[PDB]
């Protein structure tokens, strides 16, 4: 079946060890490698994304909250439409941030850093999830100043890796030392044959 | 413009000496044929001079200070143009598979297409022209610290004027914003992101810069080499069109302040908003609609490599491909100064590509003063005028015609040598007088 994790496992396996060749040939051979490798890397990103989808579906549904909602998508690939929905429920705060997946830099660390020090100091503070964000986007989540390891307690040890791996740490690594930086922060469970 | 007809006559002077001296150059091959470091000098005197009367402070001297400024950036206009003709580009022979990086593609398209690198060129001339005020009066390290120490705020947090229908301000918060605003939007026009992280940083608007910075894209080597020879680390954000139609979207909410959505609307790819706009030069309108035009043929291709999406289109952009005549009267209906002042006039003309055209109206008029049956019009009680047109006719046409044909630019000269006997200079004529 395609709801198995038999399949699964099969199918993951190709993505990951072998490449996954260009219908091209590069013009240098450190372009053919590296290229060879993020290819492998955006059709993981994708994949796991549908496998987690439902589970993620269920809590926007059973969420009646717009910025509870908006978070949700974050965790598969829905960017585009967690955007839809931030302008639409009045929230410009939520757009900004959105606009910015899909990428991570020097600056985006340094906004990270900062806005948080920033915000609990000068202000009252921000709340415990705005602060956990920063935590992501600096690069260090689960060792982060407030722990997402909490996280794992509501959403799969496949999810938690997933935050790793498309936002924190993506081109300053490659594919193989980019999954082993969140084993590091935090390791999945052993009795998993496919984790 | 005028101080008196003592200063009026000085620029004659520095004009004529230039003009010459390229002329010999140009029909000699045992010299540059096209010279750029004259030009550059006179345009280094020009500038240097106007800034320096300006702030001397008296009347007299900003007048004069307007001359001055007209005539460095011409010796700049032509500059780029020559550059061109001496000099075609055809750079950045990189891939074109449909998987490679964002920023490989946008190096070679822009280098490729004759076509795009002329709107980068024009670019680059009112990108300079484009103003920024002075540096803001405040660099705040908690920001609504008054709601803050009331607590309606969680923090220094700007969810609440994202979320607020009037926009949560205090008094003294609109006297905080007003400075800095303006001053981050029209540093924005003029770009530098390393200037603008250092800032934003200290005045715990740190957001701001990181959106100016989003346009860049891979200039990393580990990704590409070939984008290896640009930087050794990555920049901006790798969902363009997402981030350009989100910003958009959010430039469009209320309960922002005038200036909140135009930064946006700005950073999104549209003009700015009308309240705003209305402080703002001819220029930089202009130039927001030629960047409509660049990235648009920039993405075209980059859907072709499979890599922009049509569903990242949020709010549509509003698209921008408005002639000249357009924006002139655009502007003119929020300030008629600069868009129904003559000189500047001159230079819209360049570009829509009529100038011969405007300017044969003109000549008529003209030759008529020379016949000495006219001594009444508008030209002739403005000597600033007449001078302008007539070099700003001979400098393109020193190799041949770039935007004005040589008739209508002999015919200029013509009247201009009438009036140079009436300012009592009769040195400079002998020059002008080969071109006829």
């Amino acid at each position: 079946e395609k709801t198995s994790s038999d399949y699964n496992l099969w199918k993951l396996s190709s993505i990951l060890f072998d490449p996954v060749s260009y219908p091209y040939k590069t013009d240098n051979d450190q372009v053919k490698m590296a290229l060879l490798k993020k290819e492998r890397h955006c059709r993981l990103t994708s994949w796991i994304v549908s496998q987690i989808g439902p589970e993620i579906e269920e809590k926007i549904r059973n969420s009646s909250n717009e910025i509870e909602q908006i978070f949700l998508y974050l965790l598969l690939n829905d960017v585009v439409r967690a955007s839809k929905l931030a302008i639409e429920s009045k929230n410009g705060h939520l757009s900004v941030l959105i606009s910015y997946l899909g990428s991570n830099d020097p600056r985006i660390r340094d906004l990270a850093e900062l806005q948080l020090q920033k915000w609990s100091t000068g202000g009252c503070s921000i709340d415990k999830n705005i602060s956990k964000i920063y935590k992501l986007l600096s690069g260090s989540p689960f060792e982060g100043l407030f722990s997402l390891k909490e996280l794992e307690s509501e959403f799969s040890w496949l999810c938690l890796l997933n935050l790793t791996l498309c936002y924190g740490q993506i081109d300053e690594y490659s594919l193989e030392s980019l999954v082993q930086s969140h084993l590091d922060k935090f390791s999945l469970p052993y009795d998993d044959p496919i984790g | 413009m005028e101080l008196s007809p003592t200063y009026q006559t000085e620029r004659f002077t520095k004009f004529s000496d230039t003009l010459k001296e390229f002329k010999i150059e140009q029909n000699n091959e045992q010299n540059p044929i096209d010279p750029f470091n004259i030009i550059r000098e006179f345009r280094s005197a020009a500038g240097q001079l106007a800034l320096d009367l300006a702030n001397s402070g008296d009347e007299s001297n900003v007048i004069s200070s307007k001359d001055w400024e007209l005539e460095a950036r011409f010796w700049h206009l032509v500059e780029l143009l020559l550059v061109f003709r001496n000099a075609d580009l055809d750079l950045d022979e990189m891939e074109l598979h449909p998987y490679n990086s964002r920023g490989l593609f946008e190096k070679k398209l822009m280098q490729d297409n004759k076509q795009l690198y002329q709107i980068w060129i024009v670019m680059v001339w009112l990108k300079e022209n484009t103003y920024v005020m002075e540096r803001p009066k405040n660099v705040p390290t908690s920001k609504w610290l008054n709601s803050i120490t009331s607590g309606g705020l969680k923090s220094c947090d700007l969810d609440f004027p994202l979320r607020e229908n009037t926009n949560v301000l205090d008094v003294k918060d609109k006297e905080e914003d007003h400075i800095f605003f303006k001053y981050i939007y029209e540093l924005i026009l003029a770009g530098a992101i390393d200037e603008a992280l250092e800032e934003a940083k200290l005045s715990d608007n740190i957001s701001i810069c990181m959106i100016l910075c989003g346009i860049q894209e891979y200039l990393n080597p580990v990704i590409d080499t070939q984008i290896a020879n640009e930087f050794n680390t990555q920049q901006g954000i790798k969902k363009h069109s997402l981030w350009r139609r989100t910003v958009y979207s959010l430039s469009q909410q209320a309960g922002l302040d005038p200036y909140e959505r135009a930064i946006y609307s700005y950073l999104s790819g549209a003009i700015p908003n009308q309240e705003v706009l209305q402080y703002s030069d001819w220029e930089s309108d202009l130039h927001i609609h030629l960047n409509q035009i660049l990235q648009t043929e920039i993405e075209n291709y980059l859907l072709e490599n499979n890599q922009v999406g049509t569903d990242e289109l949020i709010l549509p952009l509003p698209s921008h491909a408005l002639t000249v005549q357009e924006v002139l009267n655009r502007v003119a209906s929020r300030h008629p100064s600069e868009s129904e002042h003559p000189i500047r006039v001159l230079m819209a003309s360049v570009i829509l590509d009529s100038l011969p055209s405007v300017i044969h109206s003109s000549v008529e008029m003209l030759l008529d003063v020379v016949k000495g049956t006219e001594a009444s019009n508008d030209i002739i009680d403005k000597p600033y005028l007449l001078r302008i047109v007539t070099h700003l006719a001979i400098c393109l046409d020193i190799i041949n015609p770039g935007s004005v044909e040589e008739v209508d630019k002999s015919k200029l000269i013509t009247t201009y040598i009438s009036l140079l006997k009436l300012q009592g200079l009769y040195e400079n004529i002998p020059i002008y007088a080969t071109f006829l």
